[PDB]
């Protein structure tokens, strides 16, 4: 294996490493900002702060969690990976809310204890935000046990459990997260197939736009998702033989989903 | 003829603001300023007030 | 016979200019160029209140200087306790259009107005714990700008019809009409005596007018376009007027011609409302900026900024005592400015 | 503490206004407004009581929204000093009588009726205010203008008008005509509907034409667009 | 404005007893409501406090326990259910109204009241004055002395002053120490700072007839004085 590639991989993640952190403290600024100014915020803001400080904790843990397993100089507790299972599923229920939150504010439907209820889900939010990081907690606590378990053999069978715990952590938000993508999809495309009469300036843009969107949210939401399980099995993949392009491919995806999800905000676009 | 009657109002109004008395503007801004001096002492939003006394503080 | 009155007016608009003429001798800086600076003026928010879902377009203090009244388009009127943000009444109103409100000297009535082309009345303190409406005036055709009350029975209004009027409220008629304006009067604010009233309208004029007998006295040009608002001097012998383009203006009374000018290169943008300080050194005002500007009236020159609001400032007003300054924006948000030492 | 018991029963009165206040600007903000303008001539009086003082206000139900209809003609001042109150509404309403061509103005009868109706439309769609708020056109008296379309052609108001005399022609080039007038052909939507005696269909233009507005402003806020 | 009660007379003891408030002729979901009893031969005393919108409940330490209250806003009802009654309830019971608000006046209304007889720290006041003979046309001063101080930072002093006429019920002439209510006359003015509280009457008629009385406030156990009585 040649040094040149390995270096070039070097840099290319370090560089995406600080284009995310970047982002991420300038979304959580502005919006910090917002939030304090007016003592009220749309929801999607939100779910866009409770993704930011995710992502924020997840890169550094990352970032030092590469550099401890690679360079092997002073092994200590910087081999953190229930910080990072604990922020990646974090991760996904916000986006899994985010995507129902989607779903369920351009739906149509106006009945009354359909009203009602987007009304009360509107009304209490971080209530649901705190139900969310609830169940990420609920759910990490079998890895924490199991990270024991094994500690204490250290000091197959209980390794096969712990995979077992984590593949039904991280398959649960995505189910959630593929349906209201593909509702959000119909109904749009339902509205495209017979709305046509209604002119072309404003609406036919518009809907088109947000069909872009979302497939590029999901096509990106996808990739990420597959690269992170094929490392889990990690039987086919040598990760020590090939570490730092495995890195950059993944954490492009994450940069391109970051970046798509900074420039769709609306109260920044006010801003700016 | 409606045009020759506020005609008519108009002429006889400017005759009524015609009559009347007038003085320079000097004493008028000597008696402002005399105004604004009188009670420049107890200014609130001119000069500081303690914050003890302060009714929102 | 409309030539020769038009020429006889014309000849009588000569004589007058040149008395106007005579009159002037001297510009207010030539005096007020040697006086202290005021220096800057720095305040801050004291207390900030919320409450309102919509754009805010009146407000009034009271006379103890505690109570405070706002009124918006979603409909209602709220009485605020401003020293620890309490809300004492709600008042619901019939129409969601409203543009003016007042407070009664004695403090048991409120009046509104708005497009609905009706003052209504509503009485505060009674033996079952309710607000009620306690007369709904009628009479005028156009819009209401502004409302202010008199003696706890009369009152004095200005409507769109470039008219105003004065009406009783125990009968509920009108007993005299003002009339002589071109454009639709805006703005009126009432001498400290009660003895006489300014308005401005849109024809870029103001005037004077007596209360009870009921005729013009004084005639005010100076202005380009419209006149957006007025206050009286606490002295009652001049006042100040807001211009809809980026200009001010300060007239006397007993001279006719105006004194000063307040404008600025950077400010493009008109003028909202206006206010006075007690001592009548500082003058306030409201622009399209979405933020406040304080004004030197002596000298003219810009002495403090206050910015904090996202929209369009609506009201300005100052208290009694004149310890703080109250401030209203098209944000759905109220506060009550004051410096510290 | 150092609050009196007294205090504590007016927090709880501030409170409970507090409530009061938010349940009410829920239950008001499900709720559509339109505001109705046009020329006084006619149109404006036949489609207000087609859905069965100053300010006209009218609340009718249709599929389970409420629609709140704003009609203010009569205030008769500056239109200028009192528009900026009605910036927010879901959709402008404006009438146009088409039957008006042949038809001339009392005062100034050189001036026609429908420039004036062109010049009311010119200065309401490109205002300030109403920069994202779309219109919704209504041509009147369709029958009248067919009547009156066999006798007359456009060249008395319209001299430069080339083409067949016949009704579908001069409908459509009317229609043309109005519709260029619009500058901003980026955000607007211009939605035209010729009238006719069963008002059942109006409600379902109107109806279509504010649920496209208020899903295009749904859209707008989750930032998908 | 009328407030009308029922229920009530002999009752064996170790029993029950429902006592109803009716209130007609105002609103109701704006006003708190207090229940005060009547001692045969002696002064008012308090027994509990309900507030609007039903948030908070305040009971008496001599009645806890087997004393309820309750509201029925919709209805405009009020309700008092007590249960091992002994000795000690033997009083004829009054119902009223409070409000409070900046500028509010507190008891201004008070009702008939009904009778129950039964078969076989807090801030004192102290008024020792008795019985005073005076006669029509002579100015009179009447006392109240307290424990603590009853002056609040807020600036507010907690007084109140109460006249009873001989058959009917207490009427409010003076709350916060100095200021008049609805329907009383200028002759009557209050004073006083710290703990020695005076109440002056200038002329006297031949209504003015009965026991005065001085409540405080402040602290949510709320003691009435002994009283002044006044006679020709
Ligand atoms: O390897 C153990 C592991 C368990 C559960 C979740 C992630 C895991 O490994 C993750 O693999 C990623 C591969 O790109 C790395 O970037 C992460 O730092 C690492 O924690």
């Amino acid at each position: 294996i040649p040094i040149q590639l390995t270096v070039f991989f070097m840099i290319i993640y370090v560089l995406e490493s600080l284009t995310i952190i970047v982002q991420s403290s300038l979304i959580v600024a502005v919006l910090g900002r917002e939030w304090l100014q007016v003592r009220r915020l749309m929801p999607v803001d939100m779910i866009l702060i409770s993704l930011g400080i995710s992502r924020f904790c997840l890169q550094w843990a990352s970032m030092l969690n590469n550099f401890c397993s690679y360079f092997n100089l002073n092994y200590v507790l910087c081999n953190l990976t229930i910080t990072w299972e604990f922020f990646n599923i974090l991760t996904f229920w916000l986006n899994s809310l985010l995507t129902v939150f989607y779903c369920i504010k351009v739906s149509s439907f106006t009945h009354h204890i359909f009203l009602w209820l987007r009304w009360r889900i509107l009304r209490l939010f971080p209530w649901i935000l705190l139900g969310c990081l609830m169940i990420t907690c609920v759910t990490i606590i079998p890895s924490a046990i199991g990270n024991y378990i094994q500690i204490q053999l250290l000091t197959e069978n209980f390794h096969q459990y712990q995979f077992q715990a984590h593949t039904v952590a991280l398959v649960i938000p995505f189910i959630l997260f593929l349906a209201s993508t593909i509702f959000l999809m119909a109904s749009l495309t339902k509205q495209i197939q017979h709305h046509s009469t209604g002119h072309c300036n404003p609406s036919m843009k518009a809907r088109f736009t947000a069909l872009r969107s979302l497939a590029v949210l999901f096509i990106v939401f996808t990739s990420y998702f597959l690269t992170i399980l094929i490392t889990i099995i990690g039987t086919l993949f040598d990760k020590r033989c090939w570490l730092w392009v495995w890195e950059a491919f993944v954490y492009a995806f994450i940069l391109m989903h970051s970046t798509s999800l900074m420039l769709s905000s609306p109260t920044l676009k006010r801003i700016l | 003829t409606a045009s020759i009657a506020q005609a008519r109002k108009l002429v006889e109004q400017l005759k009524m603001e015609a009559n009347i008395d007038r003085i320079k503007v000097s004493k008028a801004a000597a008696d402002l300023m005399a105004y604004c001096e009188a009670h420049a002492k107890e200014d609130p939003l001119l000069t500081p007030v303690p914050a003890s006394e302060n009714p929102f503080r | 016979e409309l030539d020769q009155l038009r020429q006889e007016a014309e000849q009588l608009k000569n004589q007058i200019r040149d008395a106007r003429k005579a009159c002037a001798d001297a510009t207010l800086s030539q005096i007020t160029n040697n006086i202290d600076p005021v220096g800057r003026i720095q305040m801050r928010t004291r207390r900030t209140l919320r409450g309102h879902l919509a754009k805010i377009y009146a407000m009034h203090w009271g006379t103890d200087s505690r109570l405070l009244v706002s009124a918006s388009q979603d409909g209602k009127l709220i009485i605020w306790d401003s020293y620890t943000t309490n809300k004492v009444h709600a008042i619901p109103l019939r129409s969601s259009w409203v543009m003016t409100c007042a407070y009664a000297p004695s403090g048991n009535y409120v009046a509104c107005g708005g497009l609905d082309n009706i003052c209504s009345i509503y009485n505060l303190k009674t033996r079952e714990g309710n607000v009620r409406v306690s007369r709904e005036l009628a009479g005028h055709t156009g819009y209401l700008s502004c409302c202010r009350f008199l003696d706890d029975n009369q009152i004095v209004t200005s409507s769109g019809d470039t008219t105003c009027a004065l009406w009783d409220i125990e009968t509920g008629q009108q007993t005299t009409t003002f009339t002589g304006h071109t454009g639709d009067v805006m703005s009126l604010s009432l001498a400290p005596d009660t003895r006489l009233f300014v308005s401005g309208a849109c024809d870029a004029s103001a005037k004077l007018w007596d209360v009870r007998e009921g005729m013009c006295r004084q005639t005010f040009t100076g202005h380009e376009s419209d006149i957006n608002a007025i206050c009286f001097f606490p002295n009652g012998n001049a006042f100040a007027t807001g211009s809809d383009d980026a200009t001010c203006r300060l007239f006397d009374l007993r001279a006719d011609q105006e004194l000063m000018t307040y404008s600025h290169d950077n400010i493009i943008c008109g003028i909202t409302s206006v206010s006075f300080s007690k001592s009548g050194r500082l003058l306030l005002a409201g622009y399209d900026d979405f933020n406040c500007n304080v004004w030197d009236a002596l000298k003219a020159d810009r002495a403090g900024v206050l910015a904090g609001h996202d929209n369009r400032v609506s009201c300005l007003g100052v208290t009694d005592d004149g310890m703080a300054v109250a401030t209203g924006s098209w944000d759905s948000f109220l506060k009550i400015w004051n410096g510290s030492s | 503490c150092t609050l009196s018991a007294e205090d504590k029963a007016a927090v709880e009165r501030s409170k409970m206004i507090d409530r009061n206040l938010r349940e009410d600007g829920e239950k008001a903000a499900r709720e559509v407004k339109l505001l109705l303008l046009g020329a006084g001539e006619s149109g404006k009086s036949t489609i207000v009581k087609q859905m069965k003082t100053g300010i006209v206000e009218t609340h009718f139900t249709f599929k389970d929204l409420h629609f709140k209809m704003f009609d203010v003609g009569g205030q008769r001042s500056e239109r200028k000093k009192w528009i900026h109150c009605f910036e927010g509404v879901t959709a402008i309403i404006f009438c146009v009588a088409l039957s008006d061509y042949d038809l001339v103005l009392a005062e100034d009868e050189e001036m026609n009726r429908m420039h004036e109706s062109m010049k009311l439309f010119d200065s309401i769609c490109n205002n300030k205010w109403f920069t994202d708020t779309s219109i919704i056109l209504f041509l009147n008296k369709k029958d009248l203008f067919e009547e009156k379309i066999k006798k007359s052609p456009l060249t008395i108001c319209y001299p430069e008008y080339a083409g067949s005399n016949t009704y579908e022609e001069a409908a459509a080039y009317i229609q043309c005509q109005f519709e260029d007038l619009n500058k901003r052909k980026d955000t607007k939507e211009i939605y035209t509907h010729f009238t006719c005696a069963t008002d059942t269909k109006n409600v379902q233009f109107v109806f279509d034409a504010v649920t496209d507005v208020i899903i295009k402003n749904n859209l707008k806020d989750c930032g998908l667009f | 404005v009328q407030l009308v009660e029922s229920g009530g007379g002999l009752v064996q003891p170790g029993g029950s007893r429902k006592l109803s408030c009716s209130a007609s002729g105002f609103a109701f979901s704006s006003f708190g409501m207090h229940w005060v009893r009547q001692a045969p031969e002696k002064g008012l005393e308090w027994v509990a406090y309900i507030s609007s919108g039903s948030g908070t409940i305040y009971y008496a330490d001599t009645v806890k326990g087997r004393f309820t209250i309750s509201r029925d806003d919709p209805k405009n009802t009020l309700f008092l259910q007590m249960t091992s009654l002994r000795s000690e309830d033997t009083a004829m019971y009054y119902c009223v109204r409070s409000i409070y608000y900046y500028g509010s006046s507190p008891f201004d209304f008070w009702g008939q009241g009904t009778t129950l007889t039964v078969s076989s720290s807090d801030i004192v006041m102290t008024q020792a004055t008795s019985s005073v003979p005076v006669t029509p046309g002579e100015s009179v001063s009447i006392s109240c002395r307290s424990s603590k101080s009853l002056l609040h930072s807020n600036g507010n002093t907690y007084l109140y002053w109460f006249l009873q006429r001989p058959g009917q019920s207490p009427q409010l002439l003076i709350y916060r120490m100095s200021n008049l209510a609805s329907g009383v006359p200028d002759r009557f003015s209050g004073s006083g700072s710290g703990t020695a509280f005076t109440l002056t009457i200038s002329r006297l008629e031949a209504e003015d007839v009965g026991v005065y009385y001085c409540m405080q406030h402040l602290e949510y156990p709320l003691t009435f004085g002994a009283g002044t009585k006044l006679e020709l």
